[PDB]
């Protein structure tokens, strides 16, 4: 099958910018390529067909170009609605195949996260489980690493992570990390810690608590 | 106008089968090819196959040969995607697509039909309050909604009163059941001065539990 | 009556190009009348016949005309694991031309087409194609509704149903006043014949170069049939439009099928959904009843009337003998919802093999008496066999039975003077409508100017 | 007593004869003043008119050639007589009429040409197998009727051009049957195969090497082939003094004039021979199918009897064409041509069961009427054709020629010929309107008003210029 390599995976840009998404195919496809848009939490809309032809209704700030095995989607003067996911698709050969996608995100000033750790509630402990929750809120950029430590030692089993989309108000990101243990295992140790590593600080942001102690 | 209106979200068990529909609105389904596309967050977009509803002739990606069966009924002006021997990896969103002008293009898309495969029964969530530990100017509370099926759930604070400064995170599958969390941030003079409550509703099992956050 | 046969105007194309095979009046966006001329054997780039089109400015002296340029290159598209191919050699571009508003539609009925997929193919066949031009802006579009991508084996397995591979779309053509292009495709559905219709605006807006296979969603095609009366009937050999059902909001189609029902011939009147409203049957097998059709109100009641040419009709003569001369039939449209009846008038040729009725052109009201008139061609008529065009005037009871004027070909033998005809347009702005006559055998067009009645 | 001759008060001998065929003129000098010179011949002799001076022509008819009808059409360098008499002299005075006869015989043992023109599109494959022995079988049965049989063969499919011809892939051009599991010949329009010959095993052996082709559309190009088989006299080999049977076999509809435009062909059929040394019709891809009227003209000009031998699914079609091409015969052909031999024999019988008179070059002022005698001496008034005949039968016609007035030209000739026959009756007509005495007229006679007149036939006539 024809592989469609779409770059970049994401870009941080601003309103009014001119940006270009590229799509490289494993062989020539002679402009038999379409471009697609998926707005957050919604379905797809076609933008370009046959390499350069705008789908009816699409604004003219969109344009397609390229030839052979290398193509481009360009947006002149980004609008607020243009921050979404974009995919290329080739139809030179069956099966049709898609690029991996490109997400346009809003650019802003770097921001350190607000970390907050939460020990297991009384209710959950009396049912036999023990979940330590760690919130990492309102940071930029999106790249971040969370590390759980039990008595100073890293723990990788039983961790469950969730991230939010770029927030509509301040254009920051937030993350939720949850470490679930049994009640019996949670009491074999004392210190519980989540470490946050962001480009906004060389030292990791550390928050922790000690069982029994408060 | 051309609109593709797909069927509602399906919730089925592994090993069973499901038939999705794509009804043509504002045109004759017979006019063009109709394609089916699978979308997953990690795996992305995958072409399943196509049908020519004028005659019924189909094409498939060999990856879906066996599971995918595409049909059409010009009478109801509708196209269908039958999936069989369902598996956790068949959990995806399925779209029907048609071209605008170019016979071979992929320009018009339905809204998508969500499919979820699981052996989980209808389980009600476990709502746990999240109070900080025994300092600054800003305080952060939380609420943990663990082990429920199926999706979704609605979460508010003080019954929609406290809305700003809140982060409700997308649910995650934890061994056939879902887990979700939500945080809220205010000033120190607000809490525990003012009662903050976590309101969680799970219409599937018809439960609306409310846990008041109490300090330690 | 009052066409001037002394001072003619001649336009000429290249030798062997069949300049004059088809023609029409064209008005630009300012109302200036020109003549669009089809020349279906014009040489292309590879020194091969492909046909061509000329746009002749009106000049009393006539002369040479500039080309209306269209893409003559064969096309190839690899897409969907298939290979699409157009073949423009001997396609006959300009075998039909028609003008509507400021747009010109020129068709190549024998353009061939094929689709390749591994070792299989659709078969290389003449689907035909039409080319559209807006001369003032340079806009170009194409319309080729019989192109498909189905492989040969599938037609065999389905007993050759809905087989549009041999359409020859554009063999005949007409445009409604509202701008719907209607194409006759006499090879459609394995030689039954079909019609294809689409708005001119939608043809332009849905067309992009290099696609080759695209949808015109507002298009409408007629239907295949299991009835053997339609087999090899060449339904769509000729086409016209008019008002025949009393509802002014609907346009009706008139379709010639000159070999319908084992070469009896027929003409049908349809609504725009191709449902049949009336059928006129030929009178004599092989006469080619339906070779030409014309729509105009000749008797001044505001109801469109129908003329049908059977250019090979054999008239009965003394001693039980038959003489091929050709015949024209006139049907007057009755008041209100009623069937067209028997012909109101039969006009019959005189010269053996003259092919009277090979073309029938509405003239408008030539002599300005309140009734519309017609010209009938006999491209091999006249006492010398060189061709004649005969003018018949309307009257309260239909048409006069004898011609008011006869135009003898000014060209040599073999010119086919009158094979194409067009009237009802005042090209020199003197208040009288004029007549253009094609003579593709001489690669020329003659213009006859109407003058005040003497 | 007086009559139309005397009461008309004529002025000259010529005027006298024009009054009535019964009037006569007396050119004698010794005739009383009151007595008229224009009267019945009896009344003139009663008034002592010199018999030599009497001008009274009588309308007559005498034979010039009267060869006996042949008993056999065999032998002879075509010294065969099918019509008798062959030439008569006819004389008529103004407004008069004379009658004469003609005999016509369907002569026994007359030579026969049979050209077999065969559809060789793909459904005729089993037909080719059936007729491998036709040449010899046909010779055995026709030997009962004639001792001079010649036979020949040609074949047709359709115009070798798109869309009638498959043109892709290249293999399909060399073998149209490529996408089936067989081989067939490349498509051909019309090919002549065997010139008319009396060596009937040439027919068998040529047929055994023939094979079918394949084209796309059901109507075929047989009318092209009929035209060429008709007008290519020397190649096909029709004989001057023989019955010509053109046997056309097919199981399908036919292409007709103006169909050619579906292949881009608009040039009308010129009705001329276009089969050269390669024996194929070279104008197949450039010239339109012929029209019915043009086929009729050429078939009549060459005296070809066309036989539509077609399968039952198209019998009604070809019966209807047959009515538009007079003289054509139709017979029902089996799906494998197994019955074609009897069809030809029955057609030959039907062809020679009719005698139909035709008149060529009759002057405007002459009208003819025909009384026919067919069967056993049964007279049929107002008829010039006989039907239901058998080989060897003889029929006769009584003819009356009436002349209206007197024409400017005094000698004309016309022809009575049976349709399709070689022999004919030539009628040499002389219009006797003048008097012999006019040849010895006296211009500027001193008997007529001091030279102001001319003296002819015993009277004075005003000379030229008066
Ligand atoms: C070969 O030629 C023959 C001779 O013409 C031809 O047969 C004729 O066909 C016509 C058309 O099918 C027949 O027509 C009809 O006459 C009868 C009365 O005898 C009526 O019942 C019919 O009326 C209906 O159909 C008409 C349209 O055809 C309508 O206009 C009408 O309102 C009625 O609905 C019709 O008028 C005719 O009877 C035959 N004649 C004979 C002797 O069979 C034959 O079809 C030709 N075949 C080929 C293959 O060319
Ligand atoms: O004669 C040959 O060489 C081959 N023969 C093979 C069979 N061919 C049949 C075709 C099929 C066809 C019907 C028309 C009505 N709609 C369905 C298709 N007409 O005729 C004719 C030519
Ligand atoms: C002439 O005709 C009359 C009667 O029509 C007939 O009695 C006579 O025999 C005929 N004579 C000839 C020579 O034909
Ligand atoms: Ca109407
Ligand atoms: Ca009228
Ligand atoms: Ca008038
Ligand atoms: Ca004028
Ligand atoms: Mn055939
Ligand atoms: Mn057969
Ligand atoms: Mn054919």
């Amino acid at each position: 099958d024809i592989l469609m390599t779409q770059s970049p995976s994401s870009m941080s840009v601003s309103l009014g910018d001119t940006v270009s998404i590229t799509c490289h195919a494993s062989q020539g496809i002679s402009s038999n390529i379409g471009w697609l848009q998926q707005k957050p939490g919604k379905s797809f809309m076609g933008l370009i067909y046959y390499g350069t032809n705008l789908v009816d209704g699409v604004p003219s700030r969109f344009s397609g170009s390229g030839s052979g095995a290398d193509y481009s989607l360009t947006i002149s003067s980004l609008d607020s609605e243009d921050f979404a996911d974009y995919y290329c698709v080739q139809y030179a050969q069956l099966p049709y195949t898609f690029g991996g996608g490109t997400k346009l995100e809003i650019k802003r000033a770097d921001a350190a996260p607000t970390v907050s750790i939460f020990p297991p509630s009384s209710e959950q402990l009396t049912s036999g489980g023990a979940s330590v929750v760690c919130f990492l809120n309102n940071f930029y950029p999106k790249d971040i690493n969370v590390k759980w430590k039990i008595d100073g030692s890293e723990r990788q089993n039983g961790v469950l992570n969730s991230w939010t989309d770029q927030d509509s108000k301040d254009s920051t990101y937030s993350m939720s990390s949850t470490l679930t243990l049994t009640k019996d295992e949670y009491e074999r140790h004392n210190s519980y810690t989540c470490e946050a590593t962001h480009k906004t600080s060389t030292s990791p942001i550390v928050k922790s608590f000690n069982r029994n102690e408060c | 106008e051309v609109q593709l209106q797909q069927s509602g979200a399906e919730l089925v068990k592994p090993g069973a089968s499901v038939k999705l529909s794509c009804t043509a609105s504002g045109f004759n389904i017979k006019d063009t090819y109709v394609h089916w596309v699978k979308q997953r967050p990690e795996q992305g977009l995958e072409w399943i196959g196509r049908i020519d509803p004028a005659n019924g002739y189909t094409k498939y990606d060999p990856k879906f040969q066996g599971k995918a069966t595409i049909t059409a009924d010009t009478s109801s002006n509708t196209a269908y995607l039958q999936l069989s021997s369902l598996t956790s990896e068949d959990t995806a969103v399925y779209y029907c697509v048609r071209p605008l002008y170019d016979y071979y293009a992929m320009d018009y898309w339905g809204q998508g039909t969500s499919v979820t495969v699981s052996s989980a029964k209808t389980t009600a969530p476990s709502v746990y309050p999240l109070a900080p530990v025994c300092t600054g100017s800003s305080v952060t509370l939380g609420c943990l909604v663990k082990g429920y099926f199926p999706e979704p759930v609605t979460l508010t604070w003080n019954s929609g009163s406290l809305s700003s400064g809140v982060h409700t995170f997308p649910a995650v599958l934890q061994s056939d059941l879902y887990t979700l969390s939500s945080s809220v941030t205010v000033t120190s003079s607000t809490w525990p001065s003012q009662s903050i409550t976590c309101n969680v509703a799970h219409p599937a099992s018809s439960t609306k539990v409310d846990k008041k956050i109490e300090p330690r | 009556l009052n066409l001037d046969p002394v001072q003619l105007t001649f336009y000429a194309g290249p030798n062997g190009s069949q300049f004059g095979f088809s023609l029409d009046f064209h008005k630009d966006s300012h109302g200036r009348v020109a003549i669009v001329v089809g020349a279906p054997r014009t040489l292309g780039p590879s020194q091969e016949e492909t046909g061509g089109v000329f746009l002749c400015p009106w000049r009393a002296e006539g002369g040479q005309c500039p080309s209306l340029l269209f893409d003559l290159r064969d096309e190839t598209r690899n897409v969907g694991s298939q290979t699409l191919q157009t073949f423009k050699a001997r396609q006959g571009l300009g075998a039909s031309v028609v003008s509507w508003s400021d747009v010109i539609v020129a068709c190549a009925p024998w353009q061939h087409w094929n689709v390749l997929e591994k070792t299989e193919e659709a078969e290389k066949t003449p689907v035909g194609s039409c080319f559209l031009a807006q001369p003032e802006s340079g806009r170009r579009a194409e319309y080729s509704p019989c192109r498909g991508n189905t492989l040969s084996r599938i037609y065999v397995e389905n007993d050759f149903s809905w087989d549009k591979r041999y359409c020859e779309a554009g063999f005949s053509s007409v445009v409604t006043q509202a701008g719907e292009l209607v194409l006759g495709a006499p090879g459609g559905y394995y030689f039954l014949g079909l019609l294809a219709q689409a708005p001119v605006a939608d043809i332009f807006s849905s067309y992009r170069p290099g696609i080759l296979l695209w949808h015109v969603s507002s298009q409408s095609l007629s239907f295949d049939s299991s009835n053997p009366e339609y087999f090899d009937g060449y339904w769509g050999y000729s086409v016209a439009v008019g008002e025949f059902d009393g509802d002014l909001n609907t346009t009706e189609y008139v379709v010639g099928a000159p070999t319908w029902s084992w070469t009896l011939g027929a003409v049908e009147i349809l609504d725009s959904y191709y449902q049949r409203l009336h059928r006129l049957r030929g009178e004599q097998m092989a006469s080619y009843f339906g070779h030409s059709v014309a729509v105009t109100d000749v008797n001044g009641d505001g109801r469109h009337d129908l003329l049908v040419g059977a250019p090979l009709y054999m008239e009965s003569r003394a001693d039980r003998k038959l003489a091929e001369v050709g015949r024209v039939y006139l049907f007057l449209q009755p008041r209100g919802p009623h069937a067209l009846g028997a012909p109101s008038l039969l006009l019959t040729g005189t010269q053996l093999y003259g092919r009277f009725g090979s073309a029938i052109a509405p003239l408008g009201d030539l002599d300005r008496d309140g009734y519309n008139d017609i010209a009938v061609a006999a491209p091999y008529g006249g006492p010398s066999g060189r061709g004649q065009v005969l003018v018949f005037l309307g009257q309260s009871e239909g048409l006069r039975s004898r011609p008011s004027q006869v135009l003898d070909s000014p060209f040599p033998t073999g010119s086919a003077f009158g094979f194409s005809l067009r009237g009802a347009v005042d090209i020199d702005d003197n208040g009288y409508p004029d007549l253009i006559v094609g003579a593709y055998g001489a690669n020329q067009v003659a213009v006859y100017r109407a003058q005040p009645v003497v | 007593g007086p009559n139309i001759c005397t009461t008309r008060g004529v002025s000259s001998c010529q005027q006298c004869l024009a009054v009535s065929p019964m009037c006569a003129w007396c050119s004698d000098e010794a005739l009383p003043l009151g007595s008229p010179r224009c009267d019945l011949k009896e009344n003139l002799l009663k008034d002592n008119c010199a018999p030599e001076s009497i001008e009274f022509p009588v309308s007559e008819a005498r034979v010039l050639e009267d060869r006996p009808l042949s008993d056999k059409g065999s032998g002879d360098s075509s010294q065969v007589t099918q019509v008798s008499p062959q030439r008569i002299a006819l004389r008529l005075r103004p407004d008069d009429s004379k009658n004469f006869s003609i005999q016509v015989r369907q002569v026994e043992d007359y030579p026969v040409d049979i050209y077999y023109l065969m559809d060789l599109s793909y459904s005729m494959k089993d037909d080719l197998w059936s007729i491998q022995n036709l040449g010899t079988k046909l010779a055995t049965q026709m030997r009962k009727l004639t001792s001079n049989l010649r036979i020949g063969f040609g074949a047709f499919v359709d115009k070798p051009v798109s869309p009638y011809m498959y043109i892709s892939p290249p293999e399909a051009l060399e073998n149209p049957c490529y996408d089936m599991k067989t081989t067939c010949l490349p498509m051909f329009g019309y090919k002549h195969v065997l010139t008319l010959t009396d060596q009937v095993t040439r027919f068998n052996e040529e047929v055994k090497k023939q094979s079918v082709s394949r084209n796309r559309d059901a109507p075929e190009g047989g009318f092209d082939a009929i035209m060429q088989a008709t007008v290519c006299d020397e190649k096909i080999g029709w004989r001057n003094d023989a019955s010509h049977l053109l046997v056309f076999t097919t199981d399908a509809k036919t292409h007709i004039a103006l169909d050619g435009r579906l292949a881009g062909i608009v040039q009308p059929n010129d009705g001329q021979c276009h089969v050269g040394s390669d024996n194929h019709y070279s104008a197949s891809t450039t010239m339109d199918y012929p029209s019915l009227g043009l086929m009729t003209e050429k078939l009549s000009q060459k005296n070809i009897n066309l036989i539509f031998a077609v399968t039952e699914n198209v019998v009604n079609l070809y019966q209807n064409y047959s009515e538009l091409i007079p003289g054509t015969t139709v017979g029902v052909l089996s799906m494998d041509s197994s019955n074609v031999l009897q069809l030809i024999v029955d057609a030959y019988g039907k062809i020679r069961s009719k005698v139909e008179l035709e008149v060529r070059d009759l002057p405007e002022e002459l009208s003819l009427s025909f009384n026919a005698t067919c069967l056993n001496n049964e007279v049929i008034p107002g008829l010039k054709s006989c039907m239901g005949l058998k080989i060897g039968d003889t029929v006769s016609f009584s003819i009356e020629a009436k002349v209206r007035g007197c024409p400017q030209e005094k000698e004309k000739s016309f022809t009575i010929k049976p349709v399709g026959f070689k022999d004919s009756l030539i009628v040499q007509v002389t219009f006797d309107c003048d008097c012999a005495c006019q040849a010895q007229a006296e211009p500027n006679s001193h008997r007529c008003n001091n030279g102001n007149g001319t003296f002819e036939c015993g009277v004075c006539r005003c000379g030229p210029g008066w």
